[PDB]
């Protein structure tokens, strides 16, 4: 009966050497206890965009509460390149590659017919806003 | 676990477990935007260890999101100027 359900939003990331920056893109698609989601990193090393970075992943997504999920994911790929229009498979590091051996923890903080707002996983905490479709 | 909820008042809702240190920048923050004249519809703040990040909600726009990495501890007053700029621009 599991209708999908759809959630997007972007963030901007500045490194701490304020080196680069990463414009990143998140879409995410829930049916029942499954999901699947792209997200699309854009670097900004020079003002000047010098690599791209896709990431797909899949898998359950836990409901321990109305507030609290968990990502199981099942598999993670990554894909790079210089252009959009030709990526390239990437060998995932061991770091990212272990993302699949931690539940990642999803704590909603505000949760409208709209959006959502969450503390979630990436950084080792990181407070968004989704937008629903 | 992530930080709770430890600073909230009007449109604010800041998320760190330094509760001193969320205040001062909840104030900082509601003075600043007001100094600008822009009200948040809401303004959610995250301080962890080596991260800063905040969401901009605005009615009927997409939400401003914001990652800042600090390798040196930032002060309240900087904090508060890094999301008004961000707001801002
Ligand atoms: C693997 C590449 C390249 C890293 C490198 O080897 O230099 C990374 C560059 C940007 C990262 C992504 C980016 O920082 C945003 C996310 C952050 C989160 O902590 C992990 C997943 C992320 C989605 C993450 C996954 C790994 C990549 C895609
Ligand atoms: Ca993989």
């Amino acid at each position: 009966q599991d209708p999908v359900h759809f959630y997007e939003t972007s963030y901007k990331y500045q490194a701490a050497d304020s080196t680069y920056m990463h414009d990143v893109a998140i879409n995410v698609s829930i049916k029942g206890n499954h999901f699947t989601s792209d997200i699309i990193i854009r670097e900004l090393v020079k003002s000047e965009n010098k690599n791209y970075y896709n990431v797909i992943g899949h898998g359950d997504i836990i409901q321990k509460n109305t507030h609290q999920y968990y990502l199981n994911f099942d598999n993670i790929d990554v894909y790079t390149g210089t252009n959009k229009a030709n990526m390239k498979p990437y060998k995932e590091p061991t770091s990212i590659s272990s993302l699949i051996n931690k539940s990642n923890n999803i704590r909603v903080v505000y949760l409208s017919e709209e959006y959502v707002v969450v503390e979630f996983f990436f950084y080792d905490g990181q407070i968004i806003t989704l937008h629903r479709y | 676990d992530y930080p709770s909820l430890s600073f909230q008042q009007d449109y604010v809702y800041i998320f760190s477990s330094d509760f001193q240190l969320s205040e001062e920048l909840g104030v900082a923050l509601i003075n600043a935007l007001s100094a600008k004249e822009i009200v948040p519809e809401r303004l959610y703040v995250m301080l962890n260890d080596k991260t800063i990040s905040f969401s901009f909600i605005s009615k009927n726009k997409k939400s401003k999101n914001r990652v800042l990495s600090t390798e040196k501890k930032l002060n309240y007053k900087h904090i508060s100027e890094y999301i008004v700029n961000e707001i801002e621009y």
